[PDB]
RNA sequence: AGGUCUCGUAGACCGUGCACCAUGAGCACGAAUCCU
RNA sequence: CAGAUACCGUCGUAGUUCCGACCAUAAACGAUGCCGACCGGCGAUGCGGCGGCGUUAUUCCCAUGACCCGCCGGGCAGCUUCCGGGAAACCAAAGUCUUUGGGUUCCGGGGGGAGUAUGGUUGCAAAGCUGAAACUUAAAGGAAUUUGGCGAAGGGCACCACC
């Protein structure tokens, strides 16, 4: 039978949306269906940041970040442990998971 | 074989100040002790079973069967009930089904066909009761017709005391439990249908709990 | 068997039948 | 309920309503309680009427005094903000108190030791105590509620428009309800100030208990 | 019934005729193929001539061989 | 588009009765509805009813009493006679003790009993019990 | 893994409900008490009862526990909920009143009360939190 | 319930709701006959006159019974008419 | 003139895939009510 | 890989692009036809209009663009519900239904044979539309509970498992 109120997407009064390409594989996926993520990453982690900070021309120099936006289909997101399955009752929750740290 | 009631209603019936349970249906109180109806309805109340069906559940090892028995209870000049209970052994299943039937009996009213002479014989109106997929219709019949039905709602209708019904059914009536439940729902809703015979405002008698709460507080703590 | 490939094989047999019917009028 | 020229508020009940902060309601509203609210003011707070609260106080007091057995009124609070108010109300009226952890088998399970079947039921809120209303639906039990402008009205009979977030307004309304019931019973006179203090009903957190113990004797 | 009009009968009779053609027993009762594929041709009994004897077997759940003839 | 007026009028009455409303607001005010509620009012099922008059099809406000089960409309305007009225009474009514068949005729608009007594037939309008 | 069961904990709760005065922090003293006030089939489970009632003595000396109700620690609750001070905290000499509240009191039963003062309302009616 | 003779064939007459005017059945457990007290006209204490009001389970489950009790009290003369 | 600003320190969300993995002959199972 | 004309990798012909001439098929799916009326709300959103404290285009005024609080009508939709419907999943429509009748159009009678052969028709072609029968079978299906088994995921345990 029908699993969800929508169909794993957000297309309601459109009928057609443009497709995009996935990032892990090259599978063609519609834009509104793909599990997208936008991570704010760093150039260096918390190990080399002291090495850059002590051995720099300028003191207290702010390091640039890495803004990349990833687009995943269902199989690539599940197989790379991005989204996980839930219960039937626990599926009805559009809130993101909490960020304690 | 003494009676030790735990509710207010059972003790107050045991004190021999309830003349009939018609006022208990009038106040729509839950009949919670099964031996109150056994105290009221005695030799006029007899029973017969309907069907015992197999119900099985799988486990790691083998099949766990459990017997579910359908029985009905009711005097032939009024009230009628139905009860379902499922257990391992057959005798305790039948005993629990008879008990759960005696918890839930309802009174029915009987009407006329054309002329109002003597005692009534048939259902007053086309009263309909539906549960699951089964749809049961009870249409009044002229005097001396007899119950025309499938055999088990026919026996339920004579055990309810109604002499004449014109009946009809649709859907899968082979499930005898759901069919009997639909017949019980049809004969239960013969009270909740407003007719012009009763439109005046009923006088409000005092509550039996309100009438004998002094007796209750002088008997128990 | 899904319906697509059995529709395809009926299509090829229909084509072969039409060719043989045209060559055997 | 307010039809006589004796049973109204004289001068001081409105003063205690304004002192306890009973006049302000929640941000949200109920369409069942749109006639119990005066209007809406700025900052999204509803100003609540006091005559309507008085008329439900009369009606709740009448329904309580109407029966002649004081042990068949049951008063229930699950939140900590009114546990002592229920206890003092049952001490002053003879009622049956339930404070905290209402077990789900009191009104319907006949084999338990705590099998109760009262005649009237008063509860502090329909929001948090959505459990005793459904169990009091299965047996013919009425329901009296000290309900807020945001709390839903389901399975209730008298809905007193109240302020059930602060301890102050709730303790004052249990005190005035006990006062009015004891006036209808006749043990307490209708005109003499019988006030022991209304501070016998007021609840506070244990940090303020320690603070007041160290500040006072 | 869907169409409810005081003077709508032609549509109802046409729909009833088409939907009555869309049946199985009425197809078997109102076609020449059903009355011509009948080996007896609308007869309860028929005579015959025995040619030889054929022994056919039963189905898979119950195993036996039955005795038949060609007539 | 609004085609028949008695059908959705009694449908609104049936909806407001089984919900539990006290008053209902019928948006048109045609004479057939007025005659039907005068028949139903003289039978003593529904209470007083107002009517609002303006320069269009005005509104109708009915004070409803707890004496009504269902108001139904038989559509289209079927033909009925005196010799075949008992079949309609048998298959359309829950009992032979009450319930009326309102029908239009040359003698006006009334129930089936007055039409039987005055010996006339006509077209069907609806039913209520 | 030293985890106690319901038998030793329930029996300990019962004897600390019934016998609270003749106890103490000494393990051997309440071991002899558990020998006296209760019959025991064993000795290992006796030592478990004595150790756990010593633990319950350390828990009672720190604070209340919601499993038992000892009468010596009881009725100081009623002492804390039974005192009456000199001010009820609602007989104040001044009460702050809103202009909408002032208008609602104007139609209520009176025209002016001599224990109230009117406050200026806020200048901007922004009250809802930013959610989206 | 009557006939040509005069006896009532229905064994009892069930109560009707004071708000929606529906038949209270045997198994409508949410039906409540709420009993309120009437006060004296001078002294203002309990006298003994009783005003029994009734309600059905459907409007109680929908949650609009308090307005019905208030309107019944206003019609009876319990709640003051200014309100 | 004083010369370590205050309060506790999840201070680990470094990664994206992972070798090849087919098949199982049937015979072998039955559904119930209460005292003398 | 046992076999690989397959998953994988490097090239790669038609194609993918535009003009001009054609076929008219999709899980063309909200798997839910169109018009109209009625029956619980709540919080946001897009358009246009209405009203009202305060802030801004720097301090006075006017209406404007940008905020705040509310309404009205249309539209895409969201959350709860013993109104109600259903076999259930679910549905504010899939409700107003044995208490069956608002108006109108198309479409289906067990499962295969089968969208198959033939007849007709359009098209350069591929094909599109209309559309059977003989025969065979007692099942084929829909919803959901309970153990089962996963080269599914999460907590763990075990020297008859590993390190
Ligand atoms: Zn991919």
């Amino acid at each position: 039978t029908k699993k969800r109120r929508n169909n794993g997407r957000a297309k309601k009064g459109r009928g057609h949306v443009q497709p995009i390409r996935c990032t892990n594989c090259a599978r063609c996926v519609p834009k509104d269906k793909a599990i997208k993520k936008f991570v704010i990453r760093n150039i260096v982690e918390a190990a080399a940041v002291r090495d850059i900070s002590e051995a720099s021309v300028f003191d207290a120099y702010v390091l640039p970040k890495l803004y990349v936006k990833l687009h995943y289909c269902v199989s690539c997101a599940i197989h790379s442990k991005v989204v996980r399955n839930r219960s039937r009752e626990a599926r009805k929750d559009r809130t993101p998971p909490p960020r304690f740290r | 074989k003494e009676w030790l009631p735990v509710t207010k209603l059972g003790r107050l019936v045991k004190d021999m100040k309830i003349k009939s349970l018609e006022e208990i249906y009038l106040f729509s109180l839950p009949i919670k002790e099964s031996e109150i109806i056994d105290f009221f309805l005695g030799a006029s109340l007899k029973d017969e079973v309907l069907k015992i069906m197999p119900v099985q559940k799988q486990t790691r090892a083998g099949q766990r069967t459990r017997f579910k028995a359908f029985v009905a209870i009711g005097d032939y000049n009024g009230h009628v009930g139905l009860g379902v209970k499922c257990s391992k052994e057959v005798a305790t299943a039948i005993r629990g089904a008879i008990i759960l039937a005696k918890l839930s009996i309802v009174p029915v009213r009987r009407g006329y066909w054309g002329n109002k002479i003597g005692k009534p014989h048939t259902v007053p109106c086309k009263v309909t009761g539906r549960c699951g997929s089964v749809l049961v219709r009870l249409i009044p019949a002229p005097r001396g017709t007899g119950i025309v039905s499938a055999p088990v709602p026919k026996k339920l209708l004579m055990m309810a005391g109604i002499d004449d019904c014109y009946t009809s059914a649709r859907g899968c009536t082979a499930t005898l439990g759901n069919f009997a439940k639909a017949t019980f729902d049809a004969i239960s809703k013969t009270y909740s249908y407003l007719t012009p015979d009763l439109w005046k405002e009923t006088v409000f008698t005092k509550s039996p709990y309100q009438e004998f709460t002094d007796h209750l507080v002088k008997t128990h703590t | 068997m899904r319906a697509k490939w059995r529709k395809k094989r009926m299509r090829r047999l229909k084509r072969k039948r039409r060719k043989m019917r045209q060559r055997s009028k | 309920s307010g039809a006589l020229d004796v049973l109204q508020m004289k001068e001081e009940d409105v003063l205690k309503f304004l002192a306890a902060g009973t006049h302000l309601g929640g941000t949200n509203l109920d369409f069942q309680m749109e006639q119990y609210i005066y209007k809406r003011k700025s900052d999204g707070i509803y100003i609540i009427n006091l005559k309507r609260t008085w008329e439900k106080l009369l009606l709740a007091a009448r329904a309580i005094v109407a029966i002649e057995n004081p042990a068949d009124v049951s008063v229930i609070s699950s939140r900590n903000t009114g546990q002592r108010a229920v206890l003092k109300f049952a001490a002053a009226t003879g009622a049956t108190p339930i404070a905290g952890r209402f077990t789900p088998g009191t009104f319907t399970n006949q084999i338990q030791t705590a099998f109760r079947e009262p005649r009237l039921l008063v509860v502090t809120d329909p929001r948090a105590d959505h459990q005793p209303l459904t169990e009091a639906s299965y047996v013919n039990l009425p329901t009296i509620a000290l309900c807020n402008t945001d709390s839903p009205l389901r399975y209730v009979d008298i809905a007193i428009p109240c302020n059930n977030k602060g301890a102050h307004s709730v303790g004052l309304m249990w005190w005035m309800l006990a006062r009015e019931v004891l006036r209808m019973r006749g043990t307490i006179s209708r005109e003499h100030p019988w006030e022991v203090m209304p501070d016998l009903y007021f609840y506070r957190d244990p940090e303020e208990i320690e603070k007041e113990e160290q500040a006072a004797a | 019934g869907k169409c409810r009009g005081l003077r709508t009968a032609r549509k109802l009779r046409s729909h009833r005729r088409d939907q009555k053609w869309h049946d199985k027993q009425y197809k078997k009762a109102h076609l020449g193929t059903a009355l011509k594929a009948n080996p007896f041709g609308g007869a309860s009994h028929a005579k015959g001539i025995v040619l030889e004897k054929v022994g056919v077997e039963a189905k898979q759940p119950n195993s036996a061989i039955r005795k038949c003839v060609r007539v | 588009v609004r085609m028949n007026v008695l059908a959705d009028a009694l449908k609104s009455i049936n909806n407001a009765e089984k919900r539990g409303k006290r008053q209902v607001l019928i948006r048109p005010c045609s004479k057939v509805i007025v005659r039907f509620l005068t028949v139903m009012m003289k039978h003593g099922y529904i209470g007083e009813f107002e009517i609002i008059d303006d320069h269009r099809a005005g509104k109708i406000v009915v004070n409803l009493t707890g004496r009504l089960n269902k108001c139904g409309v038989i559509s289209p305007r079927f033909d009925v006679q005196l010799k075949d009225l008992e079949k309609w009474q048998n298959n359309l009514l829950p009992s032979r003790q009450f319930g009326f068949i309102v029908l239009t005729t040359s003698a006006g608009i009334m129930d089936h009993e007055e039409a039987r007594r005055k010996h006339t037939g006509g077209k069907i309008l609806g039913f209520f019990f | 893994g030293r985890v106690r069961t319901k038998t030793v904990k329930k029996a300990a709760r019962v004897i600390i409900e019934k016998y609270y005065t003749r106890l103490g922090n000494d393990f051997h003293t309440n071991k002899r008490v558990c020998e006296e006030i209760a019959i025991i089939p064993s000795k290992k489970l006796r030592n478990k009862i004595a150790g756990y009632v010593t633990h319950l003595m350390k828990r009672i000396q720190r604070g209340p526990v919601r499993g038992i109700s000892i009468k010596l620690q009881e009725e100081e609750r009623e002492r804390r909920d039974n005192y009456v001070p000199e001010v009820s905290a609602l007989d104040q000499e001044i009460i702050e009143v809103d202009p909408d509240t002032k208008e609602m009191l104007k139609l209520l039963d009176f025209g002016s009360l001599s224990n109230l003062q009117v406050t200026q309302p806020t200048v901007g009616m922004n009250f809802k939190t930013p959610r989206g | 319930m009557q006939n040509d003779a005069g006896e009532f064939v229905d064994l009892y007459v069930p109560r009707k709701c004071s708000a929606s005017n529906r038949i209270i059945g045997a198994k409508d457990h949410a039906s409540i006959q709420m009993n309120v007290a009437e006060v004296d006209k001078v002294t203002g204490r309990f006298n003994g006159q009783f005003k029994t009001y009734a309600i059905c389970g459907a409007i109680r489950r929908m949650g609009e019974s308090d307005d019905s009790i208030l309107r019944l009290a206003k019609a009876d003369g319990i709640v003051s008419k200014n309100f």
